[PDB]
């Protein structure tokens, strides 16, 4: 569920935020973002990528 | 801050209260701690 506060565990990362679509691409490899305070802040979804 | 992670609800999500104690007591020092300069700080440079 998208543009919505939620209460979200991906990859049992777990927290509260809300969840939205994300223009920024990942390399391949890379699985979870991270900020200039190194918090997450962009997630790959697990069961489709 | 001497604690398994700096992340808060890592503690909270894997060891139970009981332990969490002492682990989210050394964080709770640590950042009050930081918080406690940066404001310190401010008060001297508002001064300024």
């Amino acid at each position: 569920v998208k543009n919505k506060c939620v209460n979200f565990n991906f990859n049992g990362l777990t927290g509260t935020g809300v969840l939205t679509e994300s223009n920024k691409k990942f390399l391949p490899f890379q699985q979870f973002g991270r900020d200039i305070a190194d918090t997450t802040d962009a997630v790959r979804d697990p069961q489709t990528l | 801050f001497g604690a398994i992670s700096s992340v808060l609800n890592d503690i909270l999500s894997r060891l139970d209260p009981p332990e969490a104690e002492v682990q989210i007591d050394r964080l709770i020092t640590g950042r009050l701690q930081s918080l406690q300069t940066y404001v310190t700080q401010q008060l001297i440079r508002a001064a300024e």
